[PDB]
């Protein structure tokens, strides 16, 4: 079983 | 040293859990020069804004409802995933605690002295130190150093008793830690 | 690492429901997406499949997804001609790469309402001598053979829907550089219907 | 309606040769991507790109390909000496989020063909073939036939010009061409067309019908050696008035 | 009863550093090294029994890198306040002469993660038997390190720990010696 990474996202610019 | 300034951007994704997978809530949480701008609460539903800083950001997130989408089922797909792939070795961790007691100067008898009980190497820190000088608990003239946090999955503590020693006097050190089914026991004798 | 489809070709008739597999890891999962690919065109994305036993909808297009057991199963509810295409399925792990199956080629079979077979003979704009024949109206069930000759060349079955007036025809072409070459003698290579009509 | 663009549709490459496939990304999109798909096998994927870096790759690349984002606009693939194993359909994808979670936009793809020699290039023979009057009076409907013959590779782009607009009513061509030749295997290909119109229609002589075939060859600065024509990428046409009878 | 897992991250210019790990309860459970591009498992076990793709969190950091640069223009070029650490010499278990044990320097309640930490066996640098963990995360968004030293006690010798941070002037210097 693999551990998921919550995947960030880019800021406003 | 270094003079140069620096900038500094830290994110993190909080998973409480609570009685297991019973109730959890995930803490999306992003960090500007040791300041939280912005954060998504599980319990919120969207995006919101900390500082000023966040303002933007928590506006442009909570306009992308795919990723909003994403986030708020994230308590299953990512939160409750992460417990069960960890479960067996890190909820379900047990280290037997090593016990040892010792004065912590040789005193002669009936002059102050004062015992030592160290509790060392166990997994989790939940855990429960109890002296007893003839069968009965001594409650009084106790002081502990607290929990300590190795860094490698183990734990330290070290639990003191002011003592005025006498002939047939046999104090015991007792630990109730979860590796264990019945409590641990290391005597020491005057 | 390793996405399969299966069948690599599926032929269904119109207003026939049709589905379709999708195998992918079972393990390491964060999307699966299905992608309707039609010749000449862009693949364009159906659904983005994200949480397990989530059922989607896009018109006739419903898909459902098995996480644990690594499969995906699309269907068409009453499928129209329209929907003839190549439907590809991606697996996403934790990066942005998709790594794709085989992909379903679909074609969906025409239903041919008052089906009037017949095989004509067309004149070059240019030329008298230079003829095309050409095998039409022949329903969805009739199918048209490659030419044993290597100098007779006949192309598969086409269907052409004249948007105006709601109408869909079958046709076939079929040219040879020899002359000893005829119209009734052209499409005999294939099983040609009884009720086909020959001019002069 | 934002769409995810490549030029050119079809292209020709002599065996060794740098080829630079171009590309134009949906604009406000942060992931930028690139797939091939050789003749009978799976989409694979090459590149994905984001803020000026690569962030994954094949173990075929590097030693094989390279990626270039010179302006706000284009992103190129480039081959560093083309293999006949190249030939494939590339595809350039892009995807809005940097967090990977949404769908990825699609590019219509670019047919690459490398060829040894560009000897064996021909561009195709347009023939229009005007409808049965069997047909005419049998249906009350008229097909007309288009014929692209001996054209190599299989870069042809058929179309349907009914009164000097576009048409696609009615309109069905073959998916694949057929080998004039099929022992062969750089066998010269022939492609077939329908156009459907009513017979009323047909029989107006003031409406024109003319089917054009766009073909992808060769350019200018190729080299040619050969007493024939330069097989160089053109438009090839035929044309057909209505006929009263 | 109540457990809390944190993906902690972070990206520090002009430094150009980056830090992606798994917390449980306070303890490291992995961490991704970004020159390697492989995953470390703070403790073998955890490999045998789990598994992670690195890709994830190589995705993570490139965004992390991008929202700096657009926080700090946002910020109008602002910068971090040094926050010095607390730096803190204790042992794995009670000291014993002759009997191996290991030294653990606890560097505390600081920001940026930036440290040059030195362990000094009889005033001279040691690096044999060393280990380290990466920059802990705190709930007051500090960092939390930990510096190891396996080791035999003994009378004549003595042990130091010298920690440079930009927060402080002069290095914390943390002795240690057997009584
Ligand atoms: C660490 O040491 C290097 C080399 O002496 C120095 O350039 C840097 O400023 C030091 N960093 C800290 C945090 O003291």
């Amino acid at each position: 079983r693999f551990y998921k990474t919550l995947r960030a996202e880019q800021a406003s610019q | 040293g270094d003079t140069r300034p620096r900038f500094l951007w830290q994110l993190k994704f909080e998973c409480h859990f609570f009685n297991g997978t019973e109730r959890v809530r995930l803490l999306e949480r992003c960090i500007y020069n040791q300041e939280e701008s912005v954060r998504f609460d599980s319990d919120v539903g969207e995006y919101r804004a900390v500082t000023e800083l966040g303002r933007p950001d928590a506006e442009y997130w909570n306009s992308q409802k795919d990723l909003l989408e994403q986030r708020r089922a994230a308590v299953d797909t990512y939160c409750r995933h992460n417990y069960g792939v960890g479960e067996s070795f890190t909820v379900q961790r047990r280290v037997e605690p090593k016990v040892t007691v010792y004065p912590s100067k040789t005193q002669p008898l009936q002059h102050h002295n004062l015992l030592v009980c160290s509790v060392s190497g166990f997994y989790p820190g939940s855990i429960e130190v109890r002296w007893f000088r003839n069968g009965q608990e001594e409650k009084a003239g106790v002081v502990s150093t607290g929990l300590i946090q190795n860094g490698d999955w183990t734990f330290q503590t070290l639990v003191m008793l002011e003592t005025v020693p006498r002939s047939g006097e046999v104090y015991t050190c007792q630990v109730e830690h979860p590796s264990v089914t019945s409590p641990l026991t290391v005597e020491w004798r005057a | 690492l390793n996405v399969e489809q299966s069948p690599q070709s599926l032929h269904v008739q119109e207003g026939d429901s049709t589905n379709f597999t999708c195998s992918f890891p079972s393990s390491n999962f964060y999307a699966l997406h299905w992608y309707r690919w039609e010749t000449a065109k862009s693949p364009e994305a159906l659904f983005v499949m994200t949480l397990n036993g989530d059922e989607k909808k896009k018109g006739r297009i419903s898909a459902t997804l098995n996480t644990k057991e690594g499969y995906s199963y699309l269907y068409i509810k009453g499928s129209q001609p329209e929907d003839s295409a190549t439907y590809l399925c991606a697996f996403k792990a934790a990066g942005n790469k998709l790594t794709f199956g085989g992909g379903t080629r679909v074609l969906v079979k025409p239903n041919i309402q008052n089906p009037d077979p017949a095989v004509y003979q067309l004149r070059d704009s240019k030329s008298s001598d230079k003829s095309v024949c050409l095998f039409t109206d022949f329903d969805s069930q009739t199918n048209v053979s490659q030419s044993k000759d290597s100098d007779v060349y006949i192309t598969d079955k086409c269907v052409l829907d004249m948007r105006s007036m709601d109408f869909k025809s079958n046709s076939a072409v079929a040219w040879s550089n020899k002359s000893d070459f005829a119209c009734a003698n052209a499409f005999n290579n294939s099983i040609i219907p009884e009720d086909t009509f020959f001019p002069s | 309606e934002p769409e995810v663009t490549q030029t050119p549709s079809h292209q020709v490459t002599q065996m060794g040769q740098e080829v630079i496939l171009r590309c134009v990304p949906i604009s406000n999109h942060l992931y930028f991507y690139w797939y091939r798909q050789i003749l009978g096998q799976k989409v694979e994927f090459l590149v994905s790109f984001y803020n000026n870096e690569i962030s994954e790759k094949s173990e075929i690349f590097d030693d094989q390909f390279s990626v270039e984002r010179p302006d706000g606009s284009n992103f190129t693939l480039k081959i560093r000496s083309t293999k006949l194993e190249d030939s494939a359909m590339y595809f350039c994808a892009s995807s809005r989020l940097a967090g990977g979670m949404d769908e990825q936009f699609f590019g219509p793809g670019t047919r690459l063909t490398v060829l040894e020699d560009l000897k064996n290039v021909f561009p195709p023979e347009v023939a229009v073939f005007e409808p049965s009057e069997a047909e005419i009076s049998h249906t009350q409907k008229a097909t007309l036939v288009c014929l692209a013959t001996g054209f190599y590779p299989d870069h042809v782009e058929l179309s349907w010009w009914v009164n000097g607009k576009e048409v696609h009513s009615g309109v069905c061509t073959d998916p694949q061409p057929l080998k004039e030749q099929p022992a062969l295997n750089d066998s010269r290909y022939a492609l077939s067309s329908r156009l459907r119109v009513s017979a009323t229609f047909w029989q107006n002589p003031r409406n024109h019908f003319r089917c054009q075939v766009q073909f992808y060859g060769l350019s200018e600065n190729d080299e040619w050696t050969q007493d024939r024509a330069k097989p160089v990428t053109q438009i090839v046409s035929a044309e057909a008035w209505g006929r009263a009878d | 009863e109540e457990h809390v897992i944190i993906q902690a991250e972070f990206y520090l210019n002009p430094d150009q550093s980056g830090e992606f790990m798994f917390d449980f309860d306070g303890d490291e459970i992995f961490h991704v090294d970004m020159a390697k591009k492989e995953t470390v498992w703070r403790l073998e076990e955890f490999g045998r029994f789990a598994s992670f793709e690195a890709q994830g969190a190589l995705a993570n950091i490139a965004v992390d890198k991008a929202n700096l640069e657009i926080m700090t223009k946002r910020s109008n070029y602002t910068p971090i306040t040094n926050v010095p650490p607390e730096v803190t010499v204790l042992t794995n278990s009670p000291v014993e002469l002759r009997e191996p044990n290991v030294l653990i320097c606890f560097i505390d309640k600081f920001t940026p993660p930036v440290v040059n930490v030195t362990w000094l066996r009889n005033g001279k640098p040691v690096t044999t038997g060393v280990s380290e963990t990466v920059f802990l995360p705190r709930e007051d968004h500090l960092f939390r390190k930990f510096h190891y030293l396996p080791f035999l006690p003994s009378t004549e010798d003595v042990y130091d720990c010298r920690v440079e941070h930009w927060g402080l002037d002069e290095p914390l210097l943390k002795h240690w010696e057997f009584d």
